């Protein structure tokens, strides 16, 4: 065993150390200045005119805003039993706790911090009415935190969390106002002002387990912590595109125009005022300048830069980014694509739809475990063995091509004479587990009319 | 670095053919010479810190008594020795492209060749004693006993050779022979000119070359037991024990730095800078022979044996020699070489003044004689390490 | 017989020797800096600007995300349950353990590490309630582990594992924290390897087999140990593309614009400041520079380099990366011929889809044996002979095309008067074995109502 | 010595080094005793006692 004061100071160390890693990926999503993005043709006084490129934000958003949870399928013991509901039902209990915490909002944020930084953390507690929560005090208070505010030590031995620290800064002040340590069997919190840590408040819990769970963007089993979704391939083409935008925007300020020259005229033949170095032309349209020179005199010009000669490099980098990322061609390569049929959409969308379907499994494994802790805390007993078997169920991440779904499902059902019992007609139409309980009522209400 | 390097493998001269479709097996390759000592000596479990082996030694005693004779007192005694493992190692190096290519399976071949070279080094350290690190307690060539096989192997092994074992109580339990001894077994004949060790129309190998028993003792054969005039051993192979810590290691690197020179004269090569790959091979072994005299060295001809007798810087007293169990006069420590030769030729029989040889100086006598020489330093007042050993010719 | 403490040391040496190889194929999927990727024409400072290429990442993702297990078939002794009864049958018995271990999450990752490094392992154990938690105590604990954390030696003759070692590092400590050695007779683990090396915890098991089995990417019988899917053939084009892309990225800084020259007057006559070698050309757009132009002065420029010379070479290499990998031509962005037809999708997918069906078979052969071991361990007796005839069932890897299958299935079934039994209608429509056995219940509800 | 790790010397050495590194930072900040040129002042440098 060890004291919590050592653990706090030694974990606030590891936590503050970790921030120097995360800042490297924050700089891509949030499109900050990066040294390697500067365009080297641009002269030193124009290099303040940075050009940012949106590939990292686009690729993270295009995964994140496709996925939402619809329920938990705990199977019935001693034979399967759908349509079981209310106080009888182990699934709608978990959905009540999901809904009462507004996890429909806090999860879809917490997922994108997990895609940006590679991880985020679920936390569970009973509430305490001595804090003015405005939460149902019978419901487990479930929260999600970014790795910029919670850090957890993990066993490589067995992949369970050892202990974890939450830290709260004064927001712009950037100095810690409170910190919380989660031990295997209690949670402790300090607060500080004048730099004095006040005596730790605490709250025991009955679990063997630390009440924190990592969402982790695992790419492989060989990842322990998981990694940013903004891959080193996508970073490299992001910065390559940023340099070419700067070299373009620079060239368009100096060389898009030809430079005009005269040779063999002495400045006194032209009347160039020696104090100031240029006489005023008029240039009001059709005027022919007569002004003189020797027999060796003539006019010359340097050509414009051909700006097309950069643009066909930018087109090539879009065609890189559209492949290194999963994205449909028209998100990045905004060029000549023709997704103009309901089957064609399913083709062009396929590689992104399938990436989100894999991420749904990876995040589902964390949410499943978090709801087991919530039950084990609230109901206090050992987990009913059904809850080891459950899955999270997720929204279909593809475009809702509803007319093509409807004509197909109607042919299968064939007004009840057909191949499919009415319920799989709903699930193929994609109506959510939460909603299909209302269609139980409305179908029953219609059977009284005929 | 370079082509042709005598320490590291580039795509050197020797590889040149081994990309053509014209290649074949080596139709004449040798099979690897595995260790013989590891096959006959019992293997002992050993840790890196070495082992302690105890031995009882006290002469506990009792006496006959009459009624009421007050009964005598006795006490036991015991001692121990410890055995520490030594280590043997080597490194070899090739270019990264040579490792990617693996021409003629050179990397694989090298792994087998070092594994075999370490095994032969352990035999040579246990038998001849060629380079034995200080932690190996004795080596088999140190025995003060020899025998000649050539004219008749049965009389050699089972009679003359065995006589000089059992006289000291050392049990004959195995015999280990070199593959080159085969002719003097085939030439072991009776007075009618029939063989001894094979029968009938002579179709089979002789029974020892089937690894059969001789006079109840097993025969062990190998192709590298011969070490000079010595071509085999016979004795109490229970007296030799050995152990290996762990197993044959193979660490690998592309990025360490190697001194190709010496500790006193550096010549560093960075493996990273020359795009080289290197392998580090190591094993650790311990060995103990409890009594070196429990083995007879087997030879063809009736050769003499040569020795060093050391007085350990003793300043006063006398010492004694013995030769096949006959015993010398009592000899003063600082004897002349002529006095020591006189002390040997004064022994009862066979000590002819042309064969018996002494070649050292006062207190440090190199001696050569036809027989088992031994000494007792009782009556020497000094030089508590005063001692006798056989020594190699060169 | 064999010294276990020796064998542990010996297998840690064999395990570290494998990492020297794996570090080379990892570097293609993670896109670390590689010696062959540097663009030779780029100057020695600008060689910091690496150009990571994502073909390996793309090609392994597009296989590993299509794969999904959906059940087991165990052909029964002939009777009233030819494949299943719906509960208390072999198919349900294995699928229970698969759910309880979350292998739908873990094995999706396990296939990824198996395609990257060429192999990965399944380790089968009873849970120990003194050591491990959040698992159902009556089911076998199944883990999948990558070759960066486990090594197994094969008897080449029998093609079965002799022994294996799991080696866990102390994360950033770069040292072994624990090691576990699996034997045919027992497992054995030395719980700490940092500070003092602790004494072994043994645990015997009833099997003849050692309780680990390799998944291997074995493409051909001569590959006696598994081989990476990122073939030497695809590695070469990945590195070749990076050189072209980096040479372009250098050219876009130095060479995309013409360099202007004047060959006439001496610097002091051109009014150049002699100390600095410069003058401020006050180049607002319309202005004409005038020069005295002595000795027959002229001005001229070196050309811009045509960046489309490199674009032609990137397009050629994209056509090759498509051809080698067998990805759809759209996943490389290699050509804009978007397959806007229901059948044209089956054509464009055809080689990727078929390749995935072969990876499904080759990994299914290992997942069978893992369940044969798990049953033999849990039930203790020798297995019922139908488990030697088991078959894994995998989800169809083709993109759904739901409405095309829907019309076809309804046309075949014809309200029960048709060609195929209702049940086959569900199989061809592509519902999973769990969806099939669930959907039967709703059909009984509908028929019971009438 | 690494294989045998007697008295856990390779473990104890880490914490004794970490202790020495922490102590050097106090001495550099309080009294400047060996401070690198990058440190701006130390408390013993005050003008008042």
């Amino acid at each position: 065993s060890i004291d919590p004061e050592k653990l706090r100071d030694q974990l606030l160390d590891a936590f503050e150390n970790k921030q120097n890693e995360l800042k490297s990926s924050k700089a891509y999503y949030d499109a900050e200045r990066r040294p390697d993005a500067i365009g080297l043709a641009v002269p030193l006084d124009m290099r303040k005119y940075l050009a940012h490129v949106g590939y990292p934000r686009t690729y993270v958003d295009a995964i994140a805003e496709r996925q939402e949870l619809e329920g938990f399928r705990i199977p019935s013991a001693n034979g399967e039993e759908p349509e079981s509901g209310g106080e009888n039902d182990p699934a709608s209990e978990l959905w009540d706790w999901w809904q009462a915490n507004n996890l429909d909002i806090e999860a879809t944020l917490g997922h994108t911090d997990a895609l940006i930084y590679g991880t985020a953390y679920i936390t569970i507690s009973m509430p305490d009415p001595e804090v003015d929560f405005d939460v149902d005090p019978e419901v487990p208070l479930i929260r999600v935190e970014p790795p910029t505010a919670l850090y957890a030590e993990v066993d490589p031995r067995t992949r369970k969390v050892l202990y974890a620290i939450r830290a709260i800064y004064g927001a712009d002040g950037n100095e810690i106002v409170s910190a919380t340590l989660y031990l295997p069997d209690t949670t402790m919190t300090w607060l500080r002002a004048e730099g004095e840590w006040e005596a730790p408040t605490s709250t025991p819990h009955g679990l063997e387990m630390v009440p924190v769970i990592p969402i982790s963007n695992r790419t492989r089993l060989s990842d322990l912590y998981g990694t940013s979704e903004i891959s080193p391939e996508l970073r490299s083409v992001t910065d390559a595109a940023a340099q070419i935008l700067m070299n373009m925007q620079g060239t368009a300020n100096l060389m898009a125009i030809p430079q005009r020259l005269i040779f063999g005229a002495k400045p006194e033949e032209l009347g160039i005022n020696a104090e100031t170095g240029q006489r005023m032309f008029d240039a009001y349209m059709a005027r022919i300048l007569a002004f003189e020179g020797g027999e060796g005199a003539h006019a010359e010009q340097f050509s414009a830069a051909e700006l097309r000669n950069f643009v066909d490099a930018l087109d090539a980098l879009d065609r890189k980014a559209a492949s290194y990322s999963g994205l449909p061609p028209q998100y990045l390569s905004s060029s000549s694509d023709n997704p103009a049929s309901a089957e064609a959409i399913k083709a062009a969308e396929s590689r992104l739809v399938k990436k989100v379907e894999r991420k749904n499994k990876i995040f589902g494994g964390a949410w499943e475990q978090a709801m087991r802790l919530a039950y084990k805390m609230v109901k206090g007993g050992d987990i009913p063995t059904e809850y080891y078997r459950m899955e999270t169920v997720w929204r279909d991440p593809s475009t809702p091509t509803y007319a093509a779904k409807a004509d197909a499902a109607a042919k299968l059902f064939a007004n009840g004479a057909g191949l499919i019992p009415r319920e799989r007609g709903w699930v193929d139409m994609g109506y959510t587990i939460v909603e299909r309980e209302q269609m139980r009522q409305w179908l029953e209400q219609d059977q009284k009319q005929g | 670095s370079a082509d042709h390097s005598q320490i590291a493998q580039t795509k050197d001269t020797m590889f040149t053919g081994y990309l053509d479709p014209v290649q074949a097996k080596d139709y004449f390759a040798e099979a690897e010479k595995t260790s013989i000592v590891q096959r006959v000596a019992q293997k002992i479990p050993m840790g890196a810190t070495g082992i302690v082996i105890p031995h009882w030694t006290g002469d506990v005693s009792a006496q006959w008594i009459g009624e009421g004779d007050m009964k005598p007192i006795t006490k036991g005694n015991m001692t121990k020795r410890d055995v520490h493992p030594a280590k043997i190692a080597t490194i070899f190096v090739a270019s990264a492209e040579t490792v990617r290519a693996n021409p003629a399976n050179y990397l694989g071949t090298m792994r087998t060749k070092v594994a075999t070279a370490i095994a032969m080094a352990f035999d040579n350290a246990a038998l001849h004693g060629t380079n034995a690190p200080s932690a190996f307690q004795g080596y088999l060539d140190q025995s003060n006993k020899t025998q000649s096989i050539s004219p008749n192997a049965y009389q050699g092994l089972g009679v003359s050779g065995l006589t000089k074992l059992v006289t000291d109580g050392k049990k004959w339990t195995h015999t280990l022979l070199d593959d080159t001894v085969e002719p003097v077994l085939n030439g072991s004949v009776d007075a009618n000119g029939r063989p001894l060790f094979v029968e009938s129309t002579y179709e089979s190998l002789t029974t020892p070359f089937r690894e059969g028993r001789i006079l109840g003792r097993p025969t062990i054969l190998s192709d590298h037991v011969a070490e000079g005039d010595v071509v085999g051993y016979a004795g109490d192979f229970s007296q030799i024990i050995w152990g290996q810590v762990g197993g044959l290691s193979f660490d690998v690197t592309d990025q360490a730095t190697l001194n190709l020179g010496s500790q006193e004269s550096p010549n560093f090569v960075s493996l990273w800078q020359h795009n080289l790959v290197a392998v580090r091979v190591e094993a650790e072994y311990g060995l103990l022979i409890n009594d070196v005299n429990a083995f007879v060295k087997l030879t063809f001809d009736p050769v003499l044996t040569t020795y060093a007798l050391d007085l350990d810087g003793a300043s006063a007293g006398n010492f004694t020699l013995s030769l096949d169990g006959k015993t010398s006069a009592n000899i003063a420590y600082n004897a002349s070489t002529a006095t020591v030769k006189s002390a040997i030729v004064a022994i009862d029989d066979g000590v002819s003044a042309d064969d018996v040889t002494v070649t050292g100086s006062a207190g440090d006598y190199t001696i050569t004689v036809p027989g088992t020489l031994t000494a007792d330093f009782s009556g020497l007042t000094d030089g508590e390490g005063a001692s006798i050993s056989v020594v190699s010719v060169g």
